[PDB]
């Protein structure tokens, strides 16, 4: 720290794409939390009942104490979420993506006072210019090593 | 609690390797070839040998593939200009043929 | 000899199962859910003794079903029957056909058996993502006994959807329907060679056992064995004179 | 082969293929000595020609049956609650030696 | 560099190789045909930019396709999550069970290089043996001056 | 547990294969082209002089040799293809001055100073092919003369996961995995038990009281804990057999227990390669002392 | 593992902690996933209707096969969760605050 | 700030004792076995004869 040595460089991965793609196993999902004694929403009530009855032999009937419960006519509410791009997405979107000339870029519809005195060179436009989404994404040259 | 408490399943592992015993005195490198090898009573009357294994239980067909180390050496006589040959020699095993 | 290397330079597909990437090639995100094509939920007729002369009388053996689950997208103005334009210039707009105003194109039952999302292919065919035989329907469920303008605009057709690359477990059913057989994410595979190419030229192979040796007196001065492994020297006295974690 | 010369692959032949005799400077061309070294800074040449090692046969390990390893059991043992003693005895065989 | 070279093609040993390396640094590339070739061979090729990619770059086919699951259709914009869940026509497949670059795939070739330089010898043999070259030494470059281009 | 016995480096995360699999492309399909040196044992460091020397070597083709794959399958089945478009030598001589070099040659062409070249593995190799539930295997050797002998290297290897080398191919191999009998990709070598060694079968090698038990060295004690008294290092080794691997080895043990430091601890190491576990009842135990175990499946 | 060496050291990161805070690119989604058939779980219904009318000009008509389909008036659901912090607050809250 | 001043090595994450704490079993009960050694400064090193 003294010399304040310390050479300059970058993130092996980024400079140099590698894309093996990405890599994803069991389909997990996050479900309806629900404080505790639930865990699953949608799901309608029903009463306890019986069929033990004094004058009937195949029938049912329903008892005097529970008339309202909490339960389902399915399991319990997820969403997928493919964790393995989606950082993935959220790293290419983010280490070259980002990270390119503003000249494969472009200026957003609604700014207030960028480049009004600001140019390329000054943070505004510089950091308010969108990129290309549609330029390196996931699926892009995918299992080939490639550096954009 | 295994009964008292929990039972013990030891086992150990070794990859990127091979075994190796060496045919000598002290079991320590002291020589590329060894002074069992020098030795007379290998170098006298010849002999015979067996090594037996007891493998641990192995699914499907599976072989072995042992290794008997020996100078395979040779040399590279240039004598005269555009003229050449290569010696040979191995041993112990120097090319054995026998009918 | 150490200025002595066999310069190769060929050709070669790596077959068929060279999968460079991990899991899943295409779309990776959206579940194993699908995509928006024609609903034909229904059993069918049946074989049995029904419709005789005399002998049995038959109720009715039809269960017609061409429904089409699907999902509006984009946004327009009016929706009359001349389809529907998502701008205005001179006149009505007509949207484009690869995507016209409300809703968005869907798959037709044409499509050799039905598939879920999270896995589906269809090689385009114009510069900006297009097909050919697009068929259009008008959605309106509210028949109140008023109005009849809809309020959607299909655009159905056919792709060519498939799976190179994509292998699922087991399908709703075993019939080839519009149901979902939907093979996905297949296992990938690295095709290549070993460090220092082993194997490549014959070691050890008196048969094809290699051959330097000069014209003068022309003695083939190499001769190997089955026992003179060589590969395995070489990649032994590698590590050895430096790392053989080495990248060369 | 159960037919072997109680001599063969001798002295000649670690002889001949650098196995043994003189290392590559008592025997390599004295003038090829030279330029070995007078131009090596930049022309590796450094191994063709082995310099075959080579071990002592004689007055270092034993003949007779020693002992490479002993397990010694304990004498006075004498366990506590916090503590654990332990009496061992240990011998130095006569022309036998320990470190 | 390393007077590796007329009898030995291997790394120097890394402890001659820091930062200004010309190995390590060294980096050797390899990619096929991102549009699976121009309009030529391939029977049905093609070119989609941004305002046409099947679906954001994800264009990802024989799966969810991507569309709608990220941000939509319109052109660069890459913010709320709208569109519209339809298969995509882009990457077309370069292994699996289809793909082809009429017979097989086409190869662009490059390499890398970063953190070094370059540079010849003025010398014979090209490797190093003195600070200064026998070159330099050299009256013809001692003796009459000369020129350089 | 049922995972030891296969080979790993055949696995998808080897970042070699990741690697290697690539500075050719993603696309099942290469218009290739590389530099592929040899190794032969008797050349890769001899310097021929003046005057030309004929010359005349052979490629391979079978996928499943010059061919690898994380999955390992043979690519014949899915018929891979490779065709040498055209091939030559390349050479790089060395600019030698001329009476300079009419030295070398006036000298490298003398009696005294012939080359000469040995091969760094340096050893015969045999193949005995085992069962598949045997459990000894018995090498009865023949008669001979073993004058310059080192010793013995040795370490099992799967069957299809290794070829029997001879003709230009087999029309039995269907695998594109790895030869550690060619990288050494070893991992079937730790299933090892006993090693008799029987010179003229009245004769044993050590012998001398050398081992706790010099009848055969050790390699472990059985499943159930029995020799715990002479297992070692917290792993099933022996006392003694540590000390082989450990002797033949670093030359530390008669006098100190360390880790050689790793400068002479690359690859075909024996210490860093070197894992010793272990583990507790998966099913706490059968049913005989835990009052209430058992087994569940799927 | 024989000398039970393994000196005793924490994780870099943890000890002196170093905050770049984290970072975060495109808000990636969980969506309602629906076996497969689906994707979308709030969504009305609409029948097939047409035009082709024989004597009307201008106006629709409704057909007769399908009256009842599954769709909806806008996307499918979903839930930002900005990875990138939340391991991060993960870890803080389980590296340092715990401890 | 409000950590300076404690054991870190008695972390969690001290790889080593995540480490040593195996080769023994992740039940809370060991049937073990050991080589353990010592050091005492004067002797180590000790060659002790007949």
């Amino acid at each position: 720290a003294l010399w304040n040595q310390a050479v300059d460089q970058y993130d092996h991965d980024v400079r140099v794409f590698n894309n093996d793609g990405y890599e994803e196993g069991v389909p997990t999902y996050a479900f309806l939390p629900d404080g505790h004694g639930a865990g699953e929403d949608n799901g309608p009530d029903l009463s306890n009942v019986k069929i033990y009855t004094n004058g009937q032999q195949d029938k049912g009937n329903v008892v005097a104490g529970t008339v309202s419960t909490q339960l389902n006519f399915g399991t319990i509410p997820s969403y997928e979420i493919d964790i393995a791009a989606a950082t993935r997405r959220n790293f290419i979107m983010s280490n070259i993506a980002d990270y390119l000339p503003d000249k494969y870029k472009f200026s957003i519809r609604g700014f207030d006072p960028v480049t009004d005195n600001i140019d390329p060179t000054t943070y505004f436009y510089m950091n308010r210019r969108v990129p290309l989404t549609n330029v390196v994404d996931l699926f892009t040259n995918i299992g080939a090593r490639w550096s954009v | 609690i295994s009964s008292n408490q929990t039972v013990n399943y030891k086992k150990f592992l070794c990859d990127n390797y091979l075994w190796t015993v060496p045919f000598s005195s002290d079991f320590m490198y002291m020589g590329e070839l060894t002074d069992l090898g020098q030795n007379p009573m290998y170098t006298n009357n010849s002999h015979s040998m067996v090594i037996n294994f007891e493998l641990d239980p192995m699914d499907e067909n599976t072989y072995v593939y042992m290794l008997y180390g020996v100078f395979d050496t040779v040399r590279v006589n240039q004598p005269e200009r555009n003229v050449l040959a290569m010696a040979y020699f191995r041993t112990p095993f120097a090319t054995g043929n026998a009918v | 000899m150490g200025a002595t290397y066999f310069d190769i330079k060929g050709v070669l597909d790596r077959g068929p199962s060279f999968k460079p990437y991990g899991g899943t090639a295409y779309n990776p995100l959206a579940p194993r859910e699908a995509i928006f094509n024609t609903w034909v939920e229904s059993t069918g007729p049946q074989t049995n003794v029904v419709g005789q002369m005399t002998n049995v009388y038959t109720n009715q053996t039809r269960n017609d079903k061409t429904a089409t689950l699907q999902q509006v997208n984009s946004i327009s103005g009016v929706v009359p029957n001349v389809n529907l334009g998502p701008g205005l210039s001179q006149l009505a707009s007509r949207a484009d056909v690869d995507n016209i105003g409300v809703v968005g194109r869907f798959a037709k039952v044409d499509s050799a058996g039905v598939k879920q999302a999270y896995g589906a292919y269809v090689k385009p065919v114009k510069d900006d993502g297009s097909q050919s035989l697009n068929q259009t329907a008008y959605w309106l469920m509210d028949n109140g006994g008023t109005n009849y303008l809809g309020a959607l605009a299909v655009e159905d057709y056919t792709q060519t959807l498939s799976y190179p690359d994509t292998v699922l477990v087991t399908p709703p059913t075993a019939y080839q329907q519009v149901n979902s057989g939907t093979m996905r994410a297949c296992r990938p595979n690295y095709i290549g060679f070993r460090d220092n190419f082993i194997n490549l030229l014959y070691h050890d192979s008196g048969v094809c056992s290699g051959t330097l040796n000069s014209e003068r007196s022309g003695m083939n001065v190499v001769v190997e064995l089955q026992d003179r492994n060589t590969e395995l020297s070489y990649q032994y006295m590698l590590a050895d004179m430096m790392s053989r974690h080495h990248y060369f | 082969t159960a037919l072997t010369p109680d001599l063969t692959t001798a002295t000649p032949r670690l002889q001949y293929f650098h196995i043994a005799g003189p290392g590559t400077r008592e025997y390599l061309s004295e003038d090829l000595q030279q330029f070995i070294s007078a131009t090596g800074s930049y022309f590796d040449l450094k191994n063709k020609f082995r310099q075959t090692v080579v071990a002592p046969t004689r007055n270092v390990t034993t003949e007779k049956a020693q002992r490479l390893q002993i397990r010694f059991y304990p004498i006075q043992t004498d366990d506590t609650p916090n503590s654990y003693r332990v009496r061992y005895s240990v011998n130095v065989g006569d022309s036998w030696v320990l470190d | 560099n390393y007077n590796y070279v007329y009898n030995g093609y291997r790394f120097w040993p890394d402890r001659h190789y820091f930062h200004y390396d010309f190995l390590r640094n060294f980096d050797p590339m390899s990619r096929q045909g991102p549009n699976f070739l121009d309009t030529t061979l391939y029977d049905l090729v093609s070119s989609t930019p941004v305002v046409n990619d099947t679906g954001s770059q994800p264009s990802q086919d024989n799966v969810r396709n991507n569309s709608g699951f990220i941000a939509p259709r319109s052109w660069p914009v890459w913010t709320a999550q709208q569109g519209e869940a339809w298969p995509a026509n882009w990457p077309y497949p370069l292994i699996g069970n289809d793909a082809i670059s009429s017979n097989q795939t086409v190869n662009y070739k490059k390499f890398l290089c970063d953190n070094y330089l370059w540079t010849v010898p003025f010398s014979s043999d090209f490797m190093y043996m003195g600070e200064l070259t026998d070159l330099g030494q050299n009256p013809m470059y001692t003796n009459n001056s000369h020129s350089m281009v | 547990d049922q995972m030891d016995n296969v080979n790993p480096f055949n696995h998808h995360r080897n970042w070699g294969l990741k690697y290697r699999s690539q500075l050719l492309g993603n696309s099942r399909y290469c218009r290739f082209h590389i530099q592929v040196p040899q190794k032969y044992f008797a050349i890769k460091n001899l310097l021929l002089l003046p005057g030309t020397y004929t010359y005349e070597w052979v490629l391979r083709k079978d996928p499943n040799m010059i061919l690898q794959s994380s999955l390992g399958n043979d690519l014949r089945a899915d018929g891979a293809q490779i065709v040498y478009t055209e091939v030559n030598l390349m050479a790089n001589f060395m600019p030698m001055d001329h009476n300079t070099s009419n030295q070398l040659e006036l000298m490298l062409r003398n009696a005294t100073n012939d080359q000469t070249f040995a091969d760094y593995l340096g050893a015969k190799n045999a193949l005995y092919n085992v069962p598949a539930g045997s459990t000894l295997l018995t090498i009865n050797i023949p008669a001979r003369t073993w004058e310059g002998m080192r010793g013995w290297s040795f370490t099992r290897l799967k069957a299809s996961e290794t070829p029997q080398l001879g003709a230009q191919y087999d029309v039995g191999f269907k695998y594109s995995g790895s030869i550690p009998y060619s990288d050494g990709t070893f991992y079937l070598s730790h299933t090892f038990r006993s090693m008799s060694v029987l010179f003229d079968t009245s004769i044993n090698w050590p012998g001398n009281d050398r081992l706790l038990t010099p009848n055969l060295f050790e390699i472990k004690r059985p499943v159930a804990t029995d020799s715990e008294g002479f297992t070692m290092s917290q792993c099933d080794m022996t006392k003694d057999w540590f000390l082989v691997q450990m002797a033949t080895n670093y030359n530390y043990v008669y006098n100190g227990y360390r880790f050689w430091p790793d400068r002479h601890y690359f690859h075909y190491d024996f210490l860093r390669n070197f894992d010793p576990m272990s583990r507790q009842g998966p099913n706490f135990l059968d049913t005989t002392l835990y009052d209430l175990v058992s087994s569940t499946p799927v």
